[PDB]
């Protein structure tokens, strides 16, 4: 027979599972449309807490010296690992490090300055990328001998070029303009 | 005399560089930048690649600076325009201008391909919390109709 | 403060162009209805100023670099920006509460239907 | 040398977003007005 | 025949409604995955 | 009627085909969401910068000279790839 209570209960439940399945279709459609993937190593703390994924820097430079002179817990732990890692985790050149990432089968992580990383991220076959924010804030500068006559003009020159936005334009010229993969069946 | 180092895309050799001479056989960011700096200061310049092919570093036991900074301190070059990181150890022996480019140490990794969803990923559009709750409501309706 | 207050009292009709630092600060402050969008229009920085040709210039310069390399500046920023943040500080694509309230209205249905049944047999 | 690096940015107002009501919102409260008036309006016809 | 076509057209009715719901909700969650990039705007 | 074995069979099957049709609707909606997006054009100028797909002009004519004599950031880059491309990307006829 037909009962009113069971009818309206069945109705509310029907509306319920309706909301449920519509939400399911919606969320799955979203997952497939955007196809966002979770970062394999997201935090910089994810490299220090695991020994499975190797990570290293150049055999010489400001980055290696940054890990050498670091008192930070994570970065100090990372340096402690990198100095004790066998086989050698350090590379001689940037191209060697990149080649080690691509030939490592994803077992090697390359710690490099954001600039070259942004450059190589724009180079074929575009299988590399930068993850997470920068570990520190530094900059490149035009060097002159101590007490040089060129120091004052180069200092004023850099600021002049920067404020008129030529540095950003030139950077776009050599990085993102000629970049193979731009703008991120 | 402008000292620099071959590093992409800061300073690169042109394809036709064998038939070219002077500063016309070099190209990159630091090249255009050097042109601009030289134009603002109004001086003629000559682009030279660093001899040992290194950056500024002091050896512990000998106390001798190598690379471009070494070429600046020892008077082998008059200016260094290259992707040279401004550091304290370098600033003590030479003078740095204001940063013409800002950067930081980052992580370069290979793009991972998405792992197979399996039995627990198709569930994700309906949360585990929602599975437990839809089951609680499942047995909560079947108990009322009971 | 006037710019921020004009954004908040503008009802979203006013946009405030300011340095990224202060914007990151205000993004952490109650009522917490404001945010920074897009990357910076340029790259600048703050510096310790000294009179031209001062005896104090070189040591403060090397001091700044010294503090910067040992990472004290960033810790100090985390201290005055992100440590006390009222807005900031469980992020997933799905939250049950959208599909969950129907559980509650369903319970309303179960209780009311049960009730009318009870008054039907009474 | 810069002890803090920054840049000119844009501050905009983003409103805070917040149940059964939320599941009712794509219906926009107007399903209770239209679909229910049509519900009792069909059930009265069948009546 | 009357109640039959009434129930049928009503079926189509609630069908279109729930379809519109599922479609709109799909837009909601897809937009949720989506973000709000240029400062030149 | 209320037969429990067959009932739970019908329920689990209902849920099964439910998840399936939801997946189809979702995938078709996503597909049709991707289809109408902007194709590379000035991004084909970015695609000209992608090397997976070869692209070229006639071995002689006004188009090739348009790329040779170009000072534009894009078209000149395109010429830079095409003249140095292995294998040869130019054709003799249309
Ligand atoms: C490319 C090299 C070896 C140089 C360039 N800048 C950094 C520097 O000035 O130390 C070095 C890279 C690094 O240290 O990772
Ligand atoms: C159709 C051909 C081969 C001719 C016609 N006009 C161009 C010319 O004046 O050379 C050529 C086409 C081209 O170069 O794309």
């Amino acid at each position: 027979p037909r009962s009113l209570s069971a009818r309206i209960v069945a109705g509310v439940w029907w509306f319920f599972t309706l909301i449920i399945i519509s939400s399911y279709t919606a969320n799955l459609a979203a997952f497939l449309t955007v196809e966002r993937m979770v970062s394999p190593i997201e935090s910089a703390e994810d490299l220090s807490k695991q020994t499975e994924i190797a990570y290293g820097t150049l055999d010489s430079g400001s980055t290696k010296e940054f890990f050498r002179r670091s008192k930070i817990a994570v970065f100090d732990k990372m340096w402690t690992y990198m100095r004790s890692a066998e086989p050698s985790v350090f590379v001689r050149t940037t191209a060697e490090g990149v080649a080690r990432v691509r030939k490592s089968k994803g077992k090697y992580a390359y710690l490099l300055e954001s600039t070259m990383n942004e450059y190589i991220e724009q180079r074929k076959p575009c299988d590399t990328m930068k993850v997470g924010g920068n570990l520190d804030s530094k900059g490149y500068g035009i060097a002159t001998p101590k007490g040089s006559s060129l120091g004052t003009p180069v200092n004023l020159a850099v600021l002049k070029l920067s404020e008129q936005g030529v540095l950003d334009k030139l950077k776009n010229k050599w990085w993102y303009d000629k970049g193979e993969c731009g703008a991120k069946k | 005399v402008v000292t620099t180092i071959l590093e992409s895309p800061y300073v690169m050799m042109k394809k036709n560089h064998e038939m070219l001479e002077g500063n016309e056989r070099y190209e990159g960011y630091c090249v255009d930048l050097a042109a601009e700096i030289a134009k603002h200061c109004g001086f003629k310049y000559k682009l030279t690649i660093v001899g040992d092919g290194k950056y500024g570093a002091r050896d512990a036991d000998t106390k001798i600076w190598n690379g471009m900074v070494g070429e600046l301190v020892y008077g082998k070059a008059d200016i260094a325009i290259a992707p040279l990181t401004i550091t304290l150890v370098r600033e003590e022996v030479i003078d740095f201008s204001k940063p013409f480019m800002s950067l930081g140490i980052s992580i370069m990794i290979k793009k991972p391909q998405k792992s197979k969803p399996g039995v627990f990923s198709f569930l994700d559009p309906l949360a585990y919390e929602i599975w437990m709750a839809i089951v609680f409501a499942y047995i909560g309706v079947s108990v009322v109709l009971f | 403060a006037e710019g921020v207050a004009r954004v908040r009292k503008s009802k979203g009709k006013y946009a405030y162009l300011l340095e990224s630092t202060m914007n990151e600060y205000i993004e952490q402050r109650k009522p917490c209805d404001t945010m920074k969008v897009g990357g910076n229009l340029d790259s600048k920085g703050y510096g310790i100023a000294t009179p031209k040709g001062s005896s104090l210039g070189t040591p403060v310069n090397l001091a700044v670099l010294k503090l910067s390399e040992q990472g004290v500046l960033d810790k100090l920023k985390n201290k005055w920006w992100y440590d006390k943040g009222e807005c900031g500080a469980k992020t997933s694509a799905l939250s049950l509460s959208n599909v969950a309230g129907v559980f509650y209205i369903l319970v309303g249905g179960l209780g009311l239907a049960m009730l009318v049944a009870l008054i039907e047999f009474a």
